[PDB]
RNA sequence: GCGCGUGGGCCCCUCCUGGUAAGCAGGACGGGCGAGGCGGGACGAUCCGGACGCCGGGCCAGGGUGCGCCGCCGGGGCCCG
């Protein structure tokens, strides 16, 4: 690069989508935000105030500050061998809620629900640990109709 | 032949001995290390290592700090691995048993006048070697003037002070000066 | 005159680790020097080069310093100094020093003969009768 | 207190004599069960797919020079740090996926009970206090794995062959096996292209027998 | 005359030699850049009842 | 060299609780290579990648080989120009044994390795049906031919250290 | 915490820019030589294997096995390397 201004190499990044140009859906302003919430930062090109740099696009973070018209987000940038927490102030339009912890949050509640039953009906508790697929099993499969397949002669 | 660098963070050096030419310190370190080996007590392990630490690592605890630190537990014996220096600012010192490597002349007199006992590490090894009814107390290690000037004065987030007079306005008058 | 039985002494290298290029020049004395040159064939240990001094060549701690007679050496210069060998040094043996004159060697050897201490150089300076 | 060492020996020995007798009958029940199940399926024009492999024996076949940074990390976790070293792995999607990344540096397959016992008894060493201590007696296995219910050597061979609950603790207990030189033929082609790297399946046992 | 203008080779290795260091723990909780009003309220709120260290 | 009947099917899905089973007769050195070839085929012929499906059974079919039969092999090989189609007939005792003779004569004459060649089919052809003369001459009731290589008894001379008194007659 | 050396690099793999091209110039991921012994590639800094205390026995990688020169045969096909 010979020119490195705030918005360099942002031709396809900060551009709007095919049919998604225009003003922001009012939910972006309406959505409530809480301190410590996980937020995914996706820059919207139309709004120009509070725009995070192209580096901050695609970065999940946590809301250090909830302030008038702006959310402060702590994202971790690896500069050289040191990952540094960077505190950025992004306006509503360029920040979105993140489902990063949603699977953990879902699992915590499901684990408790099985445990709650284990305290009452069906006292034994099922394993509440994720298993990484595991190596299949046995089973008997009916060959019955098995299609005999042959490599096909080259065409061209 | 063997990749032994992928997950190993390298050996970390520590003071396994007291570098002190002082006989008494070497004799006490060996004494409490033998206790620790025979009786595996944390108090004797922490004391064994505290004896091996350097003078900068071991700061003085004053007779006003020890009074405040032992205010709730006057019964418990206050074990210091450095020197007790008196605080004249504390007019009246409370009475307590203290065991330190050294005690300044004023601090030996003040505690004894109060009715307290100035014990020694040999007396501790004889009376309470494992450390029953004893508390290991330390002085502030960052109290050193050198520690305060460590860093990069001139960096925005330093909060350090420059080494030397400097006497000029570039970089010192503000974040925007310079 | 006989030592403790001991374990076979094994020497890793009989030869003496001559310095590199000590044959080519008289100025380079054969005392070992670590090869420390940018393009030194000896330090790169390429094939055919002389061997390199290393701790691997070290002899067994138990048999190290032991002389071929199975005894260790203590260099004595006087009859009082035969007190080290006197204090139950059944393992060690005595060497008289080169400075000690034949007059004094005779006295030292008599004390050794009473103690039973073996003297390694017991024929030294014994030229006929003085 | 000095005594009771003999009392543990009696309990450990008792578990050993009963375990070998029961485990061997368990292993022979498997062959009869699989062959009969295959016969039953054959009558119904069905095929009995056997269980997909539960444990793999993985042997490093390439050396420490020029290894990629990711490949080095995966092989370190797989405890393969030197050529000719072998470790057991548990077959899971995560383990299987990372094996594919380091396939060029290893050969793997499913070990038989005979292969398991020979490695455990001829080349088996333990990690105690991070030290490689030879496995010559059942007492050592009991002093580290009875918490994991593995008092005897046969109790260990069962844990690895049948991928039991205490597999993570028993496989870590065994120190990565250090084995003799591998016969190989081509170390750069894959057992599927005629070379030796990658999955060899039942042939892992033949490869390991030479290196014991 | 002309020498190399730029190289990145080894720089990643040098970074990962002991690196990929996480950024402290105090930084994740620091009150730098926080809302001046919220911070004043926090001080007033923690300056009353058991939390208060005012004596 | 072996002859295997590898059976396979895509992994059961919600849309397809029972998937169709495919059977392939694959000649290969070992079971591991045989299952790789089966999936090389199902990946292209049926869009079933190995990770998508599973091998129900790999079954080694051994053969009785006490009588010579003419095995005709149709195959496709990729040359330096590109894929070609070829029919080769080999007279051998067993189908695995004739596949070895076909892959020996495909590497030697056409310079195609086992992974370049794909065998369309192997089927025993009777003497009347042989279309290739190199196999036809042998099929006739009585074949009398001089020993093709009677000088090959020079194996005897390596032992002799080549120091025989007279030059041996052939 | 204290501090040293370094800040002319160059090769391989793959991905590239300028150029007719270059053992040319300029970049990228990883590796290597630098600073890596040793066996092979006839010879070579970097290639292919292997990365080194001193030894004895055993195995065998890569690369080979007429004779220089350690180590080979058996089978199928082809044939003025």
């Amino acid at each position: 690069t010979h020119s490195q201004g705030y918005r360099c190499k942002t031709r396809y990044c900060f551009a709007r989508k095919f049919r998604r140009h225009g003003m922001a859906n009012l939910t972006t302003y309406n959505r409530v935000y809480k301190l410590g919430q996980y937020v995914n930062i996706k820059v919207n090109g139309a709004y120009h105030k509070g725009m995070p740099h192209r580096y901050y696009n695609g970065r999940t973070g946590t809301i250090f500050n909830i302030g008038p018209r702006a959310l402060g987000v702590q994202i971790q940038k690896r500069v050289r061998g040191r990952i540094m927490l960077k505190r950025i102030n992004v306006r509503l339009e360029h920040v979105h809620p993140s489902d990063c912890r949603k699977n953990h949050l879902e699992r915590v509640a499901a684990n408790d629900a099985a445990r709650r039953l284990a305290k009452e009906t069906g006292q034994p508790v099922p394993c509440l640990k994720r298993q990484n697929a595991l190596p299949r099993a046995a089973h008997v499969v009916s060959i019955a109709s098995a299609i005999d397949i042959t490599p096909l002669k080259y065409d061209g | 032949g063997i990749d032994l660098k992928t997950g190993i963070k390298k050996r970390k050096v520590e003071r396994k001995e007291p570098k002190s030419p002082n006989p008494y310190i070497r004799l006490l370190h060996n004494a409490f290390k033998v206790v620790y080996e025979n009786t595996g007590e944390d108090f004797t392990k922490v004391l064994t290592k505290r004896l091996c630490l350097s003078k900068t690592n071991r700061p003085v605890l004053s007779v006003s700090r020890l009074a405040h630190l032992m205010h709730k537990r006057e019964d418990k014996i206050a074990v210091v691995a450095s020197t007790v220096t008196n605080d004249e600012r504390l007019v009246t010192i409370p009475r307590m048993t203290i065991c330190a490597l050294k005690f300044s002349a004023t601090a030996r007199s003040r505690i004894e006048k109060a009715g307290g006992r100035c014990m020694s590490f040999d007396e501790l090894l004889a009376e309470k070697p494992t450390g029953d009814n004893c508390v290991l107390l330390q002085g502030r290690r960052s109290c050193r003037a050198v520690c305060k000037k460590f860093g990069s004065p001139g960096r925005p987030n330093s909060h350090v002070k420059p080494k030397g007079e400097h006497k000029g306005r570039r970089g010192a008058r503000g974040r925007h000066s310079w | 005159i006989h030592p403790l039985p001991h374990k076979i002494i094994i020497k890793k290298r009989k030869n003496k680790f001559i310095r590199f290029q000590s044959e080519r020049f008289v100025r380079v004395k054969p005392s070992w020097r670590k090869p420390r040159g940018i393009d030194s064939p000896m330090r790169h240990q390429y094939r055919g080069q002389r061997p390199m001094v290393s701790i691997g060549y070290g002899s067994d701690k138990e048999t190290r310093f032991m002389l071929p007679c199975g005894f260790f050496k203590h260099r004595i210069s006087t009859v009082h100094e035969l007190k080290t060998l006197f204090m139950n040094n059944k393992t060690h043996a005595a060497q008289i020093a080169h400075g000690v004159s034949a007059r004094s060697r005779k006295q030292i050897l008599e004390e050794a003969k009473k103690m039973g201490v073996r003297v390694l150089n017991a024929d030294a300076k014994l030229r006929k009768e003085e | 207190r000095a005594t009771e060492k003999e009392k543990r020996a009696a309990l450990v020995k008792d578990h050993a004599v009963k375990s070998a007798q029961v485990y061997a009958r368990y292993y022979i029940d498997l062959v009869e069960s699989e062959k009969k199940a295959r016969e039953n399926a054959l009558k119904n024009n069905q095929l009995y797919v056997p269980d997909e492999p539960k444990v793999y024996l993985v042997v490093r076949i390439r050396g420490i020079v020029g290894v990629a940074p990711k490949v080095r990390t995966i092989l370190s976790l797989l405890r393969l740090r030197q050529i000719n070293n072998a470790v057991f792995m548990r077959c899971n999607k995560a383990t299987l996926n990372a094996l594919r990344i380091v396939d060029h540096y290893v050969t793997y397959g499913e070990p038989t009970v005979e292969t398991i016992r020979n490695l455990i008894y001829k080349r088996g060493f333990a990690k105690v206090n991070g030290q490689r201590i030879p496995i010559v007696d059942n007492n050592l296995i009991d002093e580290q794995l009875s918490k994991h219910n593995i008092l005897c050597a046969e109790d260990l061979v069962h844990e690895i062959f049948t991928c039991g609950s205490s597999f993570k603790e028993a496989n870590n207990f065994l120190w990565p096996f250090q084995l003799n030189s591998a016969a190989l033929k081509d170390k750069r082609n894959n057992f599927a292209e005629g070379g030796d790297f990658g999955y060899r399946g039942k042939y892992i046992n033949e490869f390991v027998a030479r290196m014991i | 005359a002309k020498l190399k203008n730029h190289t990145s080779k080894n720089q990643n290795r040098k970074d990962h030699r002991n690196g990929i260091k996480k950024p402290k723990k105090s930084a994740y909780t620091s009150h730098k850049g926080m809302c001046p009003k919220y911070l004043r309220n926090l001080r007033r709120s923690r300056a009353n009842d058991p939390r208060q260290s005012l004596r | 060299m072996q002859k295997y009947i590898v059976y396979g099917r895509r992994l059961p899905s919600e849309k397809f609780p029972e998937p169709e089973v495919f059977r392939m007769t694959i000649y290969a050195p070992n079971e591991i290579v045989a299952k790789s070839r089966f999936w090389y085929h199902l990946k292209s012929l049926k869009k079933i990648k190995r990770t998508h499906g599973e091998i129900l059974d790999c079954q080694h079919i051994e053969e009785n080989g006490d009588f010579v039969k003419n095995f005709g092999v149709l195959l496709r090989y990729r040359s330096r120009v590109g894929q070609h189609n070829m029919y080769r007939e080999v007279r051998e005792t067993t189908s695995a044994r004739a596949m070895d003779k076909v892959y020996s004569e495909m590497a030697g004459q056409c310079r195609a390795r086992y992974h370049d060649i794909q065998i369309i089919n192997v089927k025993e052809v009777a003497d009347e049906d042989v279309r290739r003369e190199k196999v036809a001459m042998f099929t006739q009731k009585g074949v009398r031919f001089p020993h093709p290589c009677p000088y090959v008894h020079v194996k005897r001379a390596a032992r002799t250290a080549r120091f025989q008194d007279r030059a041996p007659h052939v």
